[PDB]
RNA sequence: GGCAGCCAACGUGUUGGCUGGGUAGGGGAGCGUCCUGCAUCCGGUGAAGCCGCCGAGUGAUCGAGUGGUGGAGGGUGUGG
RNA sequence: AAGUCCAAGAGUGCGGCAGUGAGACGGCGGGGGAUAAGCUCCGUGCGUCGAGAGGGAAACAGCCCAGAUCGCCGGCUAAG
RNA sequence: CUGUGGGUAGGGGUGAAAGGCCAAUCAAACUCCGUGAUAGCUGGUUCUCCCCGAAAUGCAUUUAGGUGCAGCGUCGCAUG
RNA sequence: CGUAGACGGUGAGAGCCCGGUACGUGAAAACCCGACGUCUGUCUUGAUGGUGUUCCCGAGUAGCAGCGGGCCCGUGGAAUCUGCUGUGAAUCUGCCGGGACCACCCGGUAAGCCUGAAUACUUCCCAGUGACCGAUAGCGGAUUAGUACCGUGAGGGAAUGGUGAAAAGUACCCCGGGAGGGGAGUGAAAGAGUACCUGAAACCGUGCGCUUACAAUCCGUCAGAGCCCUCGACGUGUCGUGGGGUGAUGGCGUGCCUUUUGAAGAAUGAGCCUGCGAGUCAGGGACAUGUCGCGAGGUUAACCCGGGUGGGGUAGCCGCAGCGAAAGCGAGUCUGAAUAGGGCGUAUCCACACAAGAGUGUGUGGUGUAGUGGUGUGUUCUGGACCCGAAGCGGAGUGA
RNA sequence: AAGUGUUUAAGGGCGCAUGGUGGAUGCCUUGGCACUGGGAGCCGAUGAAGGACGUAGGAGGCUGCGAUAAGCCUCGGGG
């Protein structure tokens, strides 16, 4: 702002009898190098929604995607001890033709996020990190019996 | 997100200015002299639109009362006759009746005589 | 922050249980002997807030 | 299947802020202010009157005192106790904070308002004349605690 | 003959009737600029910018109509 | 008691957002002044200007006519 | 009279006194900072169109070119 | 190919061309960490609960007073804490505090000292990120930048980026003293030539078309002859649903903005162009109105667990009962001696009765009562708060 | 004889075509701005922070260094 760019202590010249116009600082916002006057300043950005419209729009968003049987379970991506892009983008091949697939595995699962993380269109998540904003962007949800179970039993009470 | 207001703010300078094309000085030159000529020639416009129609009656008045005094009538007469023998010719078509064709114009003053009372200055 | 209440406006008037603001009338404090007591009991008791007056008095008493 | 571009603000919701100061065509020169003056600048605060006494100060405070030590009672109508238990029963505070008639963590006193007709053991702080009545009328039984 | 605001009728988009000068000021609906989520499209067979031609819209303005110059990024939809 | 009544876009109540609180001349009723002022101060379901374009008064905010939605190379009129 | 070296500093210095002088400035020097001082005062405030549309009065005022409330505009609701 | 489709560069959009990325591997020396020993210290010529008195328990201190400071508390009825001055005790059936004070009860044990964690910040280093700026912006400083420069001095304080992919940066010839150019070459391009990407406007020329030297012009607008260009048709120059350019001539015509009762005004402001320059943001702020979720309920704050925007978190807050100064009472309550009027309150409506037409009341039934939390908009409060502008006031310094 | 009637451009205006000047616009960037996560939270008589003058085979500026002067030794890395 008009205080803080550097300099602008000084009135730069007298008051009155010079024929020039009335200026108070080299910094006013109508020089060159002055203050900005309504500019950005530092924000935070987020706002604090209800927990149970996020529950809903989570609820809606999944229940979308369930209606057009946009939704599957596996038991896991790819048989263990190792990662595999390629076989892992097999098995998902058949299971969808679609670009975007969300997958939803449990956070100790490795090997098969591993195996899945570098194809372009596929988003991995946790159970207990699925929001609205991801299921919207898959056109599947590709799911782990151990995630669907999770989310389910985080919310059957 | 800062904008420069450039591409935005030369689109209007570019519709008056050669809009202003053909103003002598710097009223062809300058947005802002050209902007306040703008003004006033399209008020112009607007006043001599709406008087054009006023203009050119005028213009068909005074050739229609030329030609019927040639006829050896007043104008006013001569619209008072056509208005009572029912034949209702605007003054456009009847200034050029007066000037295209002067023969029927002669019977249309003829006619407009044969329709108009036997004294004018008549208390009726 | 936070706005403040008036302080000088809260203690002198207060909501009903409906909603309407009530005030205490004047020219009751002293100098009363030559005042009529009818003209002293139509002085005492609440009455409402004038409508023009309603709109800054919200103000005062809501901060 | 909807995905991200197919979501849309409900009707009516957002409105577009008034940008003012941004021409003649809108609200121009004076940004909606009119002309000089205090009001063209700046502002008035709302506890000015123009110098004569302001409304805050020419009307007496309001007579009396606030009495720190006030006793408050977090207040049940006997008719809601009908409602509440659909049989009567022992009616205690805190099975009747859990069908949300009082706050938690208060003094509750039971005001007869209602018409109370079930069998019912009202435990509370203290009880209204009226309120005693309905509940011993009406073949429960009433105790302060 | 064209438009628009209020209202009415059948009825569910028309028709009809009234009305449409305007500063301070109030309300409503929009044009153009930039950054972005998501979706699509265009571009060294030449993007933007600029200069024109020929046109278009009730207004801000438009030209996924066209040429010249130019040399790497842009358009459109729906939200922020 | 009627009239207007697909309108006055009228009253009244509550609320959101105001601007205004320097007015001018002309007609009629008056105070001040010298029954002076293009003076000053009041009254007026008086007007116009302010905030009013168009026609008349040579020119000429406030007088007379008449209230501009746009177009027309139609007609009838108002003051004059 | 003059050179060289030095001393007096801001409500302070110095003045054979003119409010003179104290770095082209002096009824309280200059620089930076408080600081974007404060101004009932002047100036400026940026695209469009649609509908409606004032006031220049009353009352109070350390008040009279400022403001509060009333009157008079607009939008929403109620009544009709 | 992918545990690597991060990001750059390379002659234009590269996962497979380069550096890298995912993923692993590596430290002689120095430093920071732990861990095990020497080492260091203490405890054991010794433990435990009893039964009954004298002494001790931080002294120029507490307390008291005067004058102050600070507490929500501006001297107030003014406690608690605290400075200067004066006076000045007790060692536990003591002394201090519990908002003057006293009594009783309760809590504690001043005038001795150490103390980790949870908390605040970033000169500097490392690694990242941005609905951040992009050369009048962003730091004053992308380039000599606290530089040049201005001042005696404290101090003030600039302006200046872009050839091409690669210098391949124009050999040689010609005019010229050179500068500059013209051929020739380089290059995809020289409308890229180290005055170099794109190259707008103001401003300045040159060429052509129409016009203009008897004429009183806010410089336009409407009508308009003549000339010039262009598109069609018939044909071979004259019309046409035409289009442009220029305009003899005729009618009408008092710039823009501010501010004013009223300005073309001889009131203000503006030489011109290009770039810049003014209602913004924060807050569980307040009021109102949209929209959404849940609904007699609604919602969490700090915080905790998540490489995320997700999940837990009931403390509080608002609604749920009012009247009263208050004790209090409670669909009532206050006033009052009053079943005697009035005030406020009992969502709202419907009916049936019982009383008066002094404005309707009272009562029995029924219907049953709407809030809250996100978020858009308007206004507002606290903040520089729409932007610009004093003369001057204060603090610390610099100057004879 | 009376009457009528084109052609002037010293210079100026407007439209176009062509350039100059100028450095906007577009598209960029060895620069900044705001933060996030770590580290380290002091240096100095064993002479600090910061400088002056010197220093390369050749003139200066920036950097590095100090009469052992774009450097000297030892240990690792790497090529
Ligand atoms: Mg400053
Ligand atoms: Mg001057
Ligand atoms: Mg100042
Ligand atoms: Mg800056
Ligand atoms: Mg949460
Ligand atoms: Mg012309
Ligand atoms: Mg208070
Ligand atoms: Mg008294
Ligand atoms: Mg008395
Ligand atoms: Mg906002
Ligand atoms: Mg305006
Ligand atoms: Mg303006
Ligand atoms: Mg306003
Ligand atoms: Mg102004
Ligand atoms: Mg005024
Ligand atoms: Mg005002
Ligand atoms: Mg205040
Ligand atoms: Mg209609
Ligand atoms: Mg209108
Ligand atoms: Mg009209
Ligand atoms: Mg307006
Ligand atoms: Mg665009
Ligand atoms: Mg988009
Ligand atoms: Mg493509
Ligand atoms: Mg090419
Ligand atoms: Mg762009
Ligand atoms: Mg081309
Ligand atoms: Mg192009
Ligand atoms: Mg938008
Ligand atoms: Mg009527
Ligand atoms: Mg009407
Ligand atoms: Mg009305
Ligand atoms: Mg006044
Ligand atoms: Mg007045
Ligand atoms: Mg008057
Ligand atoms: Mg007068
Ligand atoms: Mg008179
Ligand atoms: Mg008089
Ligand atoms: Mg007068
Ligand atoms: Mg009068
Ligand atoms: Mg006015
Ligand atoms: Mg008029
Ligand atoms: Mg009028
Ligand atoms: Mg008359
Ligand atoms: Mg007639
Ligand atoms: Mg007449
Ligand atoms: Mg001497
Ligand atoms: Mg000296
Ligand atoms: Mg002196
Ligand atoms: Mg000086
Ligand atoms: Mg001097
Ligand atoms: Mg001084
Ligand atoms: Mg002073
Ligand atoms: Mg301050
Ligand atoms: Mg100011
Ligand atoms: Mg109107
Ligand atoms: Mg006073
Ligand atoms: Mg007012
Ligand atoms: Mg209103
Ligand atoms: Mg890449
Ligand atoms: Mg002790
Ligand atoms: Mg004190
Ligand atoms: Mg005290
Ligand atoms: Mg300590
Ligand atoms: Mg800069
Ligand atoms: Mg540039
Ligand atoms: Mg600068
Ligand atoms: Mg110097
Ligand atoms: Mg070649
Ligand atoms: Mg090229
Ligand atoms: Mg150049
Ligand atoms: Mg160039
Ligand atoms: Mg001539
Ligand atoms: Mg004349
Ligand atoms: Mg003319
Ligand atoms: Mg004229
Ligand atoms: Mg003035
Ligand atoms: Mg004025
Ligand atoms: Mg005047
Ligand atoms: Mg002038
Ligand atoms: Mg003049
Ligand atoms: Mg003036
Ligand atoms: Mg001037
Ligand atoms: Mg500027
Ligand atoms: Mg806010
Ligand atoms: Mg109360
Ligand atoms: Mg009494
Ligand atoms: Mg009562
Ligand atoms: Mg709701
Ligand atoms: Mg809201
Ligand atoms: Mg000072
Ligand atoms: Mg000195
Ligand atoms: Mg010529
Ligand atoms: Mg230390
Ligand atoms: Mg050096
Ligand atoms: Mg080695």
């Amino acid at each position: 702002t008009r205080g803080e760019v550097s300099g602008g202590g000084k009135k730069p010249y007298r008051q009155k009898g010079t024929g020039r116009a009335r200026q108070g600082s080299t910094r006013a916002p109508q020089f060159t190098g002055g203050g900005t006057v309504h500019g950005p300043k530092p924000r935070d950005y987020s706002q604090r929604t209800p927990k149970k419209m996020i529950a809903a729009a989570l609820r809606g968003a999944l229940s979308d995607r369930a209606r057009n049987d946009r939704i599957h379970a596996v038991t896991e991506l790819v048989e263990g001890q190792t990662p595999s892009t390629k076989s892992a983008k097999t098995f998902l091949g058949t299971l969808t033709e679609n670009k975007k697939v969300l997958v939803v595995i449990g956070r100790t699962d490795e090997v098969g996020a591993k195996s899945v993380r570098n194809l372009p269109g596929v988003h991995v998540i946790s159970p207990d990190q699925l929001n609205t904003y991801d299921v919207l962007n898959a056109d599947d949800v590709v799911f782990s019996v151990e995630a669907l179970n999770a989310y389910i039993s985080a919310n059957s009470k | 997100a800062r904008v420069k207001r450039a591409l935005n703010a030369q689109k209007k300078r570019r519709t008056v200015l050669k809009a202003s094309k053909g103003y002598r000085g710097q009223r062809s030159r300058l947005y802002r002299k050209a902007k306040e000529q703008q003004l006033h020639s399209l008020t112009y416009a607007y006043r001599d639109r709406r008087a054009r129609k006023g203009e050119f009656r005028k213009l068909w008045i005074s050739r229609i009362n030329a030609a019927a005094r040639a006829n050896d009538i007043t104008y006013n007469r001569l619209i008072q006759g056509l208005k009572a023998a029912g034949v209702e010719v605007d003054r456009k078509n009847l200034a050029e009746l007066a000037v295209s064709d002067p023969a029927a114009f002669t019977a249309l003053v003829d006619v407009a005589r044969a329709a108009l009372p036997e004294d004018v200055n008549a208390p009726s | 922050p936070k706005a403040k209440t008036h302080s000088g406006a809260s203690k002198r008037f207060r909501r009903t249980g409906t909603g309407k603001i009530v005030r205490q009338k004047a020219n009751r404090r002293h100098l009363l002997e030559h005042k009529p007591t009818k003209r002293t009991r139509r002085l005492d008791g609440r009455t409402t807030v004038s409508a023009a007056d309603n709109s800054r008095i919200n103000k005062l008493l809501n901060g | 299947v909807i995905k991200l571009h197919d979501l849309k603000p409900a009707p009516g919701e957002k409105k577009a802020k008034t940008r003012v100061g941004r021409g003649e065509g809108s609200k121009g020169k004076t940004a909606g202010r009119g002309t000089k003056g205090t009001k063209a600048r700046k502002n008035v605060p709302v506890m000015f009157e123009g110098g004569q006494m302001p409304i805050h100060m020419r009307l007496p405070k309001l007579k009396g005192f606030k009495n720190r030590f006030r006793t408050e009672y977090q207040v049940v109508n006997v008719g809601d106790i009908n409602k509440a238990f659909p049989q009567g029963g022992t009616v205690g505070v805190d099975e009747l904070v859990a069908k949300g008639l009082v706050r938690k963590n208060s003094l509750v006193k039971v005001l007869g308002d209602g018409k109370l007709t079930v069998k019912v053991d009202v435990t509370a702080n203290k009880f209204s004349g009226s309120a005693r009545e309905a509940i011993t009328a009406a073949g429960g039984s009433a105790t302060e605690l």
